[PDB]
RNA sequence: GAUAAGGGAAGUCGGCAAAAUAGAUCCGUAACUUCGGGAUAAGGAUUGGCUCUAAGGAUCGG
RNA sequence: UAUCUGGUUGAUCCUGCCAGUAGUCAUAUGCUUGUCUCAAAGAUUAAGCCAUGCAUGUCUAAGUAUAAGCAAUUUAUACAGUGAAACUGCGAAUGGCUCAUUAAAUCAGUUAUCGUUUAUUUGAUAGUAUACUUGGAUAACCGUGGUAAUUCUAGAGCUAAUACAUGCUUAAAAUCCCGACUGUUUGGAAGGGAUGUAUUUAUUAGAUAAAAAUUUGAUGAUUCAUAAUAACUUUUCGAAUCGCAUGGCCUUGUGCUGGCGAUGGUUCAUUCAAAUUUCUGCCCUAUCAACUUUCGAUGGUAGGAUAGUGGCCUACCAUGGUUUCAACGGGUAACGGGGAAUAAGGGUUCGAUUCCGGAGAGGGAGCCUGAGAAACGGCUACC
RNA sequence: CCCGUCGCUACUACCGAUUGAAUGGCUUAGUGAGGCCUCCGGAUUGGUUUAGGGAACCGA
C-alpha cells in the first residue's frame, strides 16, 4: 500500500533506519485522480471515519468567479493552456489545482451587457444602468479576450478531493504574469 | 458438485474472488471474501445434474410435475402487499381479510395470522402528532429563548451606552 | 493499539479510589462520560467501597437496575458511569443526597447535603464561544453546554446551574479574593482565597492562594475551581475538615487528644 | 531578488486586490503578530516578499518551545541551521561534559542572518522533513 | 557454404571444426602487482524513425 | 560491623595475584524433610513443530415470529404468553501470551495539534419555502438435488423490516435578484423565482491610542468561531420505526388533540481514544573516519495524496545535510522503563517475567468490513 | 642455581590446496503471483418506462 510515513526515509544524518513495523492503515495514500476533460464521471472514495471524497476523473464545466465585480457563473472549460507544476499536465489537459484553463465567455458577457449596457471584445432598467455607468470600463487586456470568446482562469477547487473544478478569472498583474509566461 | 455461475463463459472451472451478493457463496463474517473454484456457464458433458424450468407446457402430463400443485406456504404480510395482491381499495379494512392457517393440536384448533406491517393505527397517528407538536413547541422555545437573550443584550447595551456617556 | 482499550488493571486504577491490591486483577474502567477517567469516580466504587450499600458488583447492578440512583437529577443505569467532582447523587429510596467534593486529604469525600442544596450544582466555565446560528454558549467542566449565557461570563468563572432547566442561576467572576478549591496536584482538596495570579502566556498561568490558616500555596490555573465570592462564604457546603491541610504532627496531636 | 521568480505566480492566499478600485494602487498586504511579546519586523509591514511559512505573513503559528542558538550555515534557500550548546551532568564523576545538538529552523526574508548571529527560534508545525522551528528574533554577533 | 527439435562434449588423444561474444554511450570492475598494470577484467542497461528543446561561435555598431 | 586471614623466603619488609569469607526476586543439581501462612513456575537452548479438547458471542415490555415449536383459552379473527432457527443491530480491533526484530529506534520525564479523525457516553441542536403513511426484493421455511469430502451450496414456490430505494404534511413575516407597466428627477409597482442544514469555490464584517474643525466574541497569536453575498452539488438529512398507558374537547366521530419510554439522525462540545509531535537522556567497538546525495539525500515553488502537517510522492530548481562534543558502519549471549541484588559514602551487576509503552502471532506483502485492523482463534497471493 | 637445540607424550590455537561449506542481513540486473485504482466490456435484470409484431432509451 502507498504509505505517507517518514520511517521509510533515511534520517537527517543519512543513516538508513531499520524496519520498525508493518505498514499501518492510518498512513495510507491512494492514486491521483488525473482529471481529464470529457463527460462528467466522479467516483466516491470511502475515507477514514466513514467520510466521502469525490474523484473527478473527467469534467466539462465548473463555476468560475469574476472577482472584481463579485459575480460567479458556471461555464465550460475548453482546455489547459498552462500549468506551473508539470508541462505533461498541459500536454494531456489534466485538471489539477493552480492549472490555467480557458473558459467560455458567454455567461459573463451576457451578465455584463445586462448589468452595465456596454459590449466586450471591442425606463427603470435604463436608470439603473445609468447609475451603474462609469464603473463599466474594465481593463483593456481582459476586455480584449471576450473578442476571442475565451477567458483565462485558474482552478481553485481540488478536483481529486471534491470532484469539483471551480476557479476565478485572472486579472491584474497575475493576468499580466501568466500572459508573459505563456507567450515567452 | 460445484455449482454453475452466470456470466463465466467456459465449459470448465475457473477460480474467482467471490464476495457478498455473488451467487455460489455465503460469507461467514462481514466483509469476508473467499477465492473459490466455480463451473462455467457453458453446458458440457461434465455436468452431473442440470436444472430446467418449464416455460411452455408440453403434450403429456409429467408424473409428479404438471398434474398437481403445491399452495404457497405463507400469505402476504405487508399492508400494501395485501392491497396489491387481491381484495381491497385504500378505504377497505385489511384486518378481516387476512388468510389464517389453522393448526390442529390433538382436539382443539386455533388460528395463526401474520402481524400486519405499515398498518395505520391510532398509535401511529398519535406518534406523528407527538413528533410535530414537539417540533413546533421546541421551535417556539428556541425563538423565545433567543428573544429573551435579545432583551438581555438590549438592556446591557443600553447600560453600556450610559456608561460611556458617564465616563 | 488498533483501537480503544476497554479494561483497567487494578494496579493502574487511580489511587484516590483506595482500591485494595488483592481483591482481584481488574478495576472498574469508567465509561465515557462528562468527566475524565483519572479524575472520576465510577458509581460501583461510590456505592460499594464508600457507602458499602452493595457487597459486590452483581448487587450494585441489582441496585441500579431498580432505578434508584440519579446523577444530576437524571436516572443513570450505567454501573461504570463516571461520576465526578461536584456531581449530585440522589438515592430517594433512602431519601439521601450526596455531593462529590474532594476533601483536603485528596480523596472524594462522601459529603451528604440536604435536598434543597442537592437541587443545584456549580460548574466551571471552560470556554465561551459562538455556536451555529450565531448563538453563544459556555461549556462547563462536566461537559455540559449551556446556550445564551450571561454576556459577562468569560473563561474560568463558575456558574450555578438550575439543573432542572439547565439554565444559569447565577455566576462568580474570576478575580482576586474569590474562594477557590484546587482540583489537581498534591494540594488537592485545599480551599483558600486567591492572593495573586501570575500569568505566563503560551505557558501556564499560576495562582497564589492563601489558606484560611494564612498558609500560601501556588497551583496551576487549570486546577482552580472557584466555589465562593469571598472567604467564609462558599456557594456549596464544604466537607468535614473545611479544606484545611494540617501537617502530620498536628494531625497526630489532634487524633491523640480526640481519642484520649 | 524578485518575488515572481518561480514558474507560478507568488501571492498571499485569499488576499484579493480589486483592479476596479480607487487610485490607491498599493497591493493589499496581510500580516499577523506571533504573540509571546515578539515584535513584527517592519520589513514585513513594508516589504513585498511572499512566504507561506513565514510567522508574520504566512499561515504558520508559533506554539510550543522557544530555543536559542548560534547560526552556523546560511547556504540553503530560506532555511538555516542553528547550533545549541549545553552541559550534560555525569553523576558518577560529579562533573559535566560539553555536548551540542543541531536544530533546523526556517528563516523568513523579513530577517537577514549570517553565520555567527545568535537567534531565538520558536516552535511551529512541521514544515519540512527536518525543519520544525521558525526564527523569531535575531541578535547580531 | 548454410540450417536444424530435445540434450549440450556423452564425440575425440585432445572442444579439432563450427558456434557464441563483438561498434558506440552509460554503470560496475576481483586476486595479485615490479604500483606502471591486471582492465575492454568479470558483470549489466541503452541504441530506429519522427517532431522539438537547450548549450558550444564570428563580424560590424560607443 | 566503614573488619580482613593463608600462600613466594633460611628469616624480613613490600608489589602483586591465587585462595579463603558473606549475600543474591539467582538458576540448576545432590542429600534430607514434621507443621502453618504466602507463592514463582517452557525466559535462557528452538518467535522450533504441533495430535486432541476448549478459549466470542449476544434479546429486552420496546426491530423482524404462520417453527406444520410448547402452553392456555383470553381484553382479542391481525397479533398479544413462552419460544428454537434465521434476517437486522452490536461485539469479535478488548483480553491473554511472548520479547524475535529494534541502539536516537522503542522507552522515560516534558511539550504541541491555531496540524487532524474520533464508534460509544454525556450536553446541546432541525416549522424552511399517496400523508389515515410509498415501492420491490430477500432470509428462515417447504420440497427437487450435486460432491467421498468443508461453517459448499444451486434450481423452484412464499413472505418481513430501525436491511435497501424513494417521498409529503406547517407558523409569522422579512430580505435579495429579474422585472412588464408606471411615476417621470429616479420613486411606485403586477408577476416570477431563493431562503433550514451539509459540500466546493470566489468576495466582504469579524473594529478597539487618549479631545478639537450604532453593534461587533475568544486567543499570547490566526485567513479562528460566527455572519453575509454570488453561485455550485450523479443532493447528505429536516423520524413512512417500536413498547406501555390511555387522558382532554363535545357543533352524536375510528374526529382533533396528548403522557412516560426504545432506537435513530445533522452539527457543535465533552469523554474514551488514535495519529503525528518539542527538549534532554541509551551498552561495547577506530583491527569502523568520513557518511548521505544514480534511483530523495537537505531545502524552495507548484501540485498530487492523506483525516490532516510534512520529500509522504511527483515536476522544476539549487547543493545542500551529519561528523573526533565520535557521525556512519559493526556487535549486542539488547524488548525499554517503573524497578532488583549488593552496598558507610561514591558505586558495580541485573531487569524475558504480576504495572506502563511498543512490536509479533512460521516469514514477507496486499486488502474487505468497520469509528477503530494493514487484524491473522478475518481474507488474498508467494515461500 | 641454571639456559638452549635434539628425543617422547598430551592438549590448544594458527597457517593451509579445496575458485571449501552453511546461515542471516543489504543490494545491481531480469522475471514477476496477487490485491487496489483506472479503462473499456456487457453474462442477466429492473423499468425514466414508451409501444400495436413490439421497434426506441434509462438504471443496476
Ligand atoms: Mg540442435
Ligand atoms: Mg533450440
Ligand atoms: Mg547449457
Ligand atoms: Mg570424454
Ligand atoms: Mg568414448
Ligand atoms: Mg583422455
Ligand atoms: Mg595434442
Ligand atoms: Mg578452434
Ligand atoms: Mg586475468
Ligand atoms: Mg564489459
Ligand atoms: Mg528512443
Ligand atoms: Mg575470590
Ligand atoms: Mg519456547
Ligand atoms: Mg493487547
Ligand atoms: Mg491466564
Ligand atoms: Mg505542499
Ligand atoms: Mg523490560
Ligand atoms: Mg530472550
Ligand atoms: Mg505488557
Ligand atoms: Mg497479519
Ligand atoms: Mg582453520
Amino acid at each position: 500500500g502507498i504509505s505517507r510515513d517518514s520511517r521509510h526515509k533515511r534520517s537527517a544524518t543519512g543513516a538508513k533506519r531499520a524496519q520498525f513495523r508493518k505498514k499501518r492503515k492510518f498512513e495510507l495514500g491512494r492514486q491521483p485522480a488525473n482529471t481529464k476533460i470529457g463527460p462528467k464521471r466522479i467516483h466516491s472514495v470511502r475515507t477514514r471515519g466513514g467520510n466521502q471524497k469525490f474523484r473527478a476523473l473527467r469534467v466539462e464545466t465548473g463555476n468560475f468567479s469574476w472577482g472584481s465585480e463579485g459575480v460567479s457563473r458556471k461555464t465550460r472549460i475548453a482546455g489547459v493552456v498552462y500549468h506551473p507544476s508539470n508541462n505533461e499536465l498541459v500536454r494531456t489537459n489534466t485538471l489539477t489545482k493552480s492549472a490555467v484553463v480557458q473558459i467560455d465567455a458567454t455567461p459573463f458577457r451576457q451578465w455584463y451587457e445586462n448589468h452595465y449596457g456596454a459590449t466586450l471584445g471591442k425606463r427603470k432598467v435604463e436608470r439603473k444602468l445609468a447609475a451603474r455607468s462609469g464603473a463599466a470600463a474594465i481593463e483593456s487586456a481582459v476586455d480584449s479576450q471576450f473578442g476571442s470568446g475565451r477567458l483565462y482562469a485558474v482552478i481553485s477547487s481540488r478536483p481529486g478531493q471534491s470532484g469539483r473544478c471551480d476557479g476565478y478569472i485572472l486579472e491584474g498583474e497575475e493576468l499580466a504574469f501568466y500572459l508573459r509566461r505563456l507567450t515567452a | 458438485g460445484f455449482p454453475m455461475k452466470q456470466g463465466v463463459m467456459h465449459p470448465t472451472r475457473v477460480r474467482l474472488l467471490l464476495s457478498k451478493g455473488h451467487s455460489c457463496y455465503r460469507p461467514r463474517r462481514t466483509g469476508e471474501r473467499k477465492r473459490k473454484s466455480v463451473r462455467g456457464c457453458i453446458v458440457a458433458q461434465d455436468l452431473s445434474v442440470l436444472a430446467l424450468s418449464i416455460v411452455k407446457q408440453g403434450d403429456n402430463e409429467i408424473e409428479g410435475l404438471t398434474d398437481t400443485t403445491v399452495p404457497k406456504r405463507l400469505g402476504p404480510k405487508r399492508a400494501n402487499h395485501i392491497r396489491k395482491f387481491f381484495g381491497l381499495t385504500k378505504e377497505d379494512d385489511v384486518r378481516d381479510f387476512v388468510v389464517r392457517r389453522e393448526v390442529t393440536k390433538g382436539d382443539k384448533t386455533y388460528t395463526k395470522a401474520p402481524k400486519i406491517q405499515r398498518l395505520v393505527t391510532p398509535q401511529t397517528l398519535q406518534r406523528k402528532r407527538a413528533l410535530k407538536a414537539k417540533k413546533v413547541k421546541n421551535a417556539q422555545q428556541q425563538r423565545d429563548a433567543a428573544a429573551e437573550y435579545a432583551q438581555l443584550l438590549a438592556k446591557r447595551l443600553h447600560e453600556r451606552k450610559e456608561e460611556r456617556a458617564e465616563i | 493499539a488498533r483501537g480503544p482499550k476497554k479494561h483497567l488493571k487494578r494496579l493502574a486504577a487511580p489511587s484516590h479510589w483506595m482500591l485494595d491490591k488483592l481483591s482481584g486483577t481488574y478495576a472498574p474502567r469508567p465509561s465515557a462520560g462528562p468527566h475524565k477517567l483519572r479524575e472520576s469516580l465510577p458509581l460501583v466504587v461510590f456505592l460499594r467501597n464508600r457507602l458499602k450499600y452493595a457487597l459486590n458488583g452483581r448487587e450494585v447492578k441489582a441496585i441500579m437496575m431498580q432505578q434508584h440512583v440519579q446523577v444530576d437529577g437524571k436516572v443513570r443505569t450505567d454501573t461504570t458511569y463516571p461520576a465526578g467532582f461536584m456531581d449530585v447523587i440522589t438515592l430517594e429510596a433512602t431519601n439521601e443526597h450526596f455531593r462529590l467534593v474532594y476533601d483536603v486529604k485528596g480523596k472524594f469525600a462522601v459529603h451528604r447535603i440536604s435536598a434543597e442544596e442537592a437541587a443545584y450544582k456549580l460548574g466551571k466555565v471552560k470556554k465561551v464561544q459562538l455556536g451555529k446560528k450565531g448563538v453563544p454558549y459556555v461549556v462547563t467542566h462536566d461537559g455540559r453546554t449551556i446556550r445564551y449565557p450571561d454576556p459577562l461570563i468569560r473563561a474560568n468563572d463558575t456558574v450555578k446551574i438550575d439543573l432542572a432547566t439547565g439554565k444559569i442561576d447565577d455566576f462568580i467572576k474570576f478575580d482576586t479574593g474569590r474562594l477557590v478549591m484546587v482540583t489537581g496536584g498534591r494540594n488537592l482538596g485545599r480551599v483558600g482565597v486567591i492572593v495573586h495570579r501570575e500569568k505566563h502566556e503560551g505557558g501556564f498561568d499560576l495562582v497564589h492562594i492563601k489558606d484560611a490558616l494564612e498558609n500560601t500555596f501556588v497551583t496551576r490555573l487549570s486546577n482552580v475551581f472557584v466555589i465562593g465570592t469571598e472567604a467564609g462564604k462558599p456557594w456549596v457546603s464544604l466537607p468535614k475538615g473545611k479544606g484545611i491541610k494540617l501537617s502530620i504532627s498536628e494531625e497526630r496531636d489532634r487524633r491523640r487528644a480526640q481519642q484520649g | 531578488l524578485t518575488v515572481q521568480s518561480e514558474r507560478a505566480f507568488q501571492k498571499q492566499p485569499h488576499i484579493f486586490t480589486n483592479p476596479k478600485a480607487k487610485a490607491n494602487k498599493k497591493t493589499k498586504r496581510w500580516y499577523k503578530d506571533v504573540g509571546l511579546g515578539f515584535k513584527t519586523p517592519k520589513a514585513a509591514i513594508e516589504g513585498s516578499y511572499i512566504d507561506k511559512k513565514c510567522p508574520f505573513a504566512g499561515t504558520v503559528s508559533i506554539r510550543g518551545k522557544i530555543l536559542t542558538g548560534t547560526v552556523v550555515s546560511t547556504k540553503m534557500h530560506r532555511t538555516i541551521i542553528i547550533r545549541r550548546d549545553y552541559l550534560h551532568y555525569v553523576p558518577k564523576y560529579n562533573r559535566y561534559e560539553k555536548r551540542h545538538k543541531n536544530v533546523a529552523a526556517h528563516v523568513s526574508p523579513a530577517f537577514r542572518v549570517e553565520e555567527g548571529d545568535v537567534v531565538t527560534v520558536g516552535q511551529c508545525r512541521p514544515i519540512s522533513k527536518t525543519v520544525r522551528f521558525n526564527v523569531l528574533k535575531v541578535s547580531a554577533g
